[PDB]
RNA sequence: UUAUUAAAAACACAGCACUGUGCAAACACGAAAGUGGACGUAUACGGUGUGACGCCUGCCCGGUGCCGGAAGGUUAAUUG
RNA sequence: CAAGCUUGAGUCUCGUAGAGGGGGGUAGAAUUCCAGGUGUAGCGGUGAAAUGCGUAGAGAUCUGGAGGAAUACCGGUGGCGAAGGCGGCCCCCUGGACGAAGACUGACGCUCAGGUGCGAAAGCGUGGGGAGCAAACAGGAUUAGAUACCCUGGUAGUCCACGCCGUAAACGAUGUCGACUUGGAGGUUGUGCCCUUGAGGCGUGGCUUCCGGAGCUAACGCGUUAAGUCGACCGCCUGGGGA
């Protein structure tokens, strides 16, 4: 039920330099790590996360 | 297809053919036929002004129309016909008026396609429109440099261009050479690509075969005596002298080009 | 890594949490780690390795 | 017919053409049989970075269950429209008729 | 692979019911029809080994099939080859 | 191919390479108009060398040439 | 030989996970190059240097553009594939595996000389492409010498399409298939049960990592994924060199 609009709870798995954070910090199945995974990617694309900080 | 002939003879030991079994086996279309007569290389003075020019197979000149300038009305390709005059195949369309014509066969075209010119012809291959109509980046060919001219640019067989910019009246052209050029955006071009791009996977095979496309042998110059050339005689094989033409006009690397009239559209050379 | 000097806060600080910030983000492991070419091969054991020996 | 998700952006000096786009996009995928399980229209959003020096694009959203011929020619019109400046087509498993996110925070 | 309804269709028409779906004149007419369809795939895809493979298992398996059928009933074997085209 | 003392290992050749050429093309014949190139458009055309095919084609940019560079030096008519 | 049977082997229904494969499109970061603005004497490199670039304005910084290649974070003794291998995102075509409950066929099975197919990298042929890296090559160093390591460049190549090559420490140095034999901690992926208390507990499959018992082994070690106890078939070995 990860969906790559739900930028709200994207943003929770994102470090401040807009990488994505290891399931080992926080402690995420790695089922719903892949998924939100490609939905952090997508959101990327559709640009409603940045890829850096600095673009 | 490319077929590679079977040595049964040193002549045709070599011979590398280009078969097309989708090409018009028969005559081609009359009423848009002319006498080409051939010339020899000779000008009005009766003088050889273009060497190793002679002979070859008789040839009638196709009507190709480059101007494609008969919009609005759709036309369907009845065949796709060998064309001696050109590289390139040529393609018989029928407009819905009646009309036929004869046009650059593109890449991907076969008989029952439909094509249509104009400013409201839908983008894809075989089409004609304004260069200001056609989408930067897309690959086109028979390219006009002045509206309403007729194409120049990009009709051999395999050729293309790019249209890689688009900025006031003007686009500018990544032609097959490598060099970048600007064209006023109302000059037309046909999409996609000139078929028969394996023309050039061709081997002639034997010395009689560029006999029949009329090309005379082409003598060294290091092979003459010094009254007829600059590279002249020399007991055995001596060259020692800068290469140049039968005129004397140094060749491998000279540049050539003095025209201060069309630089202004020349965007970079080729290199 | 960006750090914005805010209000009342000495410089050294500032320099200290931009330093603390630009390790966390591991911007200096990356660009040693990138500046040579290590082969699949060698990254693929170099894994391996530090795998293994993550387990005391 | 298969259920997919259009998302494509258009250039800010475009926000009134969007009307007519959606209107003509609908009536592309109506017409061939096709269903619109969901239309929204989140109208300008600042871009997270720069897409053609541009900031503030305009965002919609479609989920349509059409099939493939209609959905390539859509592909089409979103590469050939230069106002689209950025589209996405995505599949779905089923049909999706819940609001987004994005239209859920308000 | 096959769509539910050419399945059925196949298991109806070569079966002795519509719940006769592991007959061995069902199998290898459901293996003759997905190789038939892979045909087209693999005329665009001549590069496609992984998925050759796939084929290939149903090739081997529809002749292992048939070697059997024609062990065990000759008339019933016939009628297959005929109804599907077979036989080379 | 040396008509009439030389038919050859010479010339040509298919193939290869370099180089020029964006079309009013380069180039050639023309005091010029013009014509050839070509009713062709870089998978095209001209020039040069090499000479099917096979395996290959190493080092030198000092000299000469060509290409690029534009700061500086030198430098014509002109100006006075 | 004839007729059976369902437990081996397959078919169908519904779902699940996956860098499995082929084709097309697209995104951002970065390197390089081109043009321009600011700006001035250094930059680069090394153990130290020098070759190299730079007052013809380099390096730094800012703006725009071109092109190719690879996809940071996720990412993990994680996943998929017969093996080789497969890593941005999206779409189209497509193979295999697994699970739940049933229905179906009824030994249709295992192995396989010769045969065929796939087969990293390098290499070859044709046509493209070529940013970075970099055999050969050139120069600067080091050295007794240095045809090397180090430095500055740099061609093939690496990339794409289609063919060829058929080899690797192609490794688990462990052929495939099946049965049986104490355990522990994990990972990954289904599924069932219960005020579901909870991201819960208890079962039940598939794949997978580490330790270890009997046993086996020359020892090291393997140990239910055996190198233990067996069965079927195949490949291979017979001292070191020569080879």
């Amino acid at each position: 039920e990860i969906d790559y609009k739900d930028i709200a709870t994207l943003k929770n798995y994102i470090t401040e330099s807009g990488k994505i954070v290891p399931s080992r910090i926080t402690g995420t199945r790695a089922k719903y790590q892949r998924q939100l995974a490609r939905a952090i990617k997508r959101a990327r694309y559709l640009s409603l996360l940045p890829y850096t900080d600095r673009h | 297809a490319v077929v590679k002939c079977k040595p049964t003879s040193p002549g045709r030991r070599h011979v590398v053919k280009v078969v097309n079994p989708e090409l018009h086996k028969g005559k081609p279309f009359a009423p848009l036929l002319e006498k080409n007569s051939k010339s020899g290389g000779r000008n009005n003075n009766g003088r050889i002004t273009t060497r190793h020019i002679g002979g070859g197979h008789k040839q009638a000149y196709r009507i190709v129309d480059f101007k494609r300038n008969k919009d609005g009305i759709p036309a369907v390709v009845e065949r796709l016909e060998y064309d001696p005059n050109r590289s390139a195949n040529i393609a018989l369309v029928l407009y819905k008026d009646g009309e036929r014509r004869y046009i650059l066969a593109p890449k991907g075209l076969k008989a029952g396609d439909q094509i249509q010119s104009g400013v409201d012809a839908a983008i894809k291959p075989g089409n004609t429109l304004p260069m200001r109509n056609i989408p930067v980046g897309s690959t086109v060919h028979n390219v006009e440099m002045k509206p309403g001219k007729g194409g120049q640019l990009a009709r051999s067989a395999g050729t293309y261009v790019q249209i890689v910019a688009r900025d006031g009246a003007y686009v500018t052209l990544r032609l097959r050479s490598g060099e970048m050029r600007k064209v006023e955006a109302d000059c037309r071009a046909t999409l996609g690509e000139v078929g028969n791009a394996e023309h050039m996977l061709r081997v002639l095979g034997k010395a009689g075969a560029a006999r029949w496309r009329g090309v005379r042998p082409t003598v060294r110059g290091t092979a003459m005596n010094p009254v007829d050339h600059p590279h002249g005689g020399g007991e055995g094989r001596n060259f020692g002298k800068h290469p140049v033409t039968p005129w004397g006009v140094q060749t491998k690397g000279k540049k050539t080009r003095s025209n201060k009239r069309t630089d202004k559209f020349i965007v970079r050379r080729r290199s | 890594p960006v750090i914005k000097v805010r209000e009342n806060e000495p410089f050294d600080v500032a320099l200290r949490r931009f330093k603390r910030s630009c390790e966390k983000a591991g911007v200096l492991a990356e660009v040693r780690r990138r500046e040579f070419y290590e082969k699949p091969t060698t990254e693929r054991k170099r894994a391996k390795a530090s795998a293994v020996k993550r387990h005391a | 017919m298969r259920h997919y998700e259009i998302v494509f952006m258009v250039h800010p000096d475009q926000s009134e053409q969007v009307p007519g786009m959606i209107e003509r996009y609908t009536a592309a995928i109506t017409g061939a049989e096709g269903k619109i399980h969901r239309l929204e229209d989140w109208g300008r959003r600042q871009l997270a970075y720069p897409i053609n020096k541009l900031h503030k694009a305009h965002y919609v959203l479609m989920n349509v269950e059409a099939p493939q011929e209609v959905i390539d020619e859509l592909e089409t019109t979103f590469r050939f429209n230069d106002a689209v400046i950025r589209s996405m087509v995505m599949r779905t498993k089923h049909a999706v008729t819940e609001a987004s996110p994005m239209v859920k925070a308000k | 692979s096959l769509s539910t309804e050419a399945t059925a269709k196949i298991v109806s028409e070569f079966g002795r019911d519509a719940n006769d779906t592991g007959s061995t004149e069902v199998q290898v007419a459901l293996l003759t029809a997905q190789i038939n369809h892979l045909q087209g795939h693999f005329a665009e895809h001549k590069k496609d080994h992984h998925s050759r493979r796939g084929l290939l298992r149903m090739v081997s398996q529809r002749r292992k099939l048939l070697d059997y059928l024609k062990r065990k009933d000759v008339a019933r074997y016939t009628q297959l080859i005929e109804r599907l085209g077979l036989r080379r």
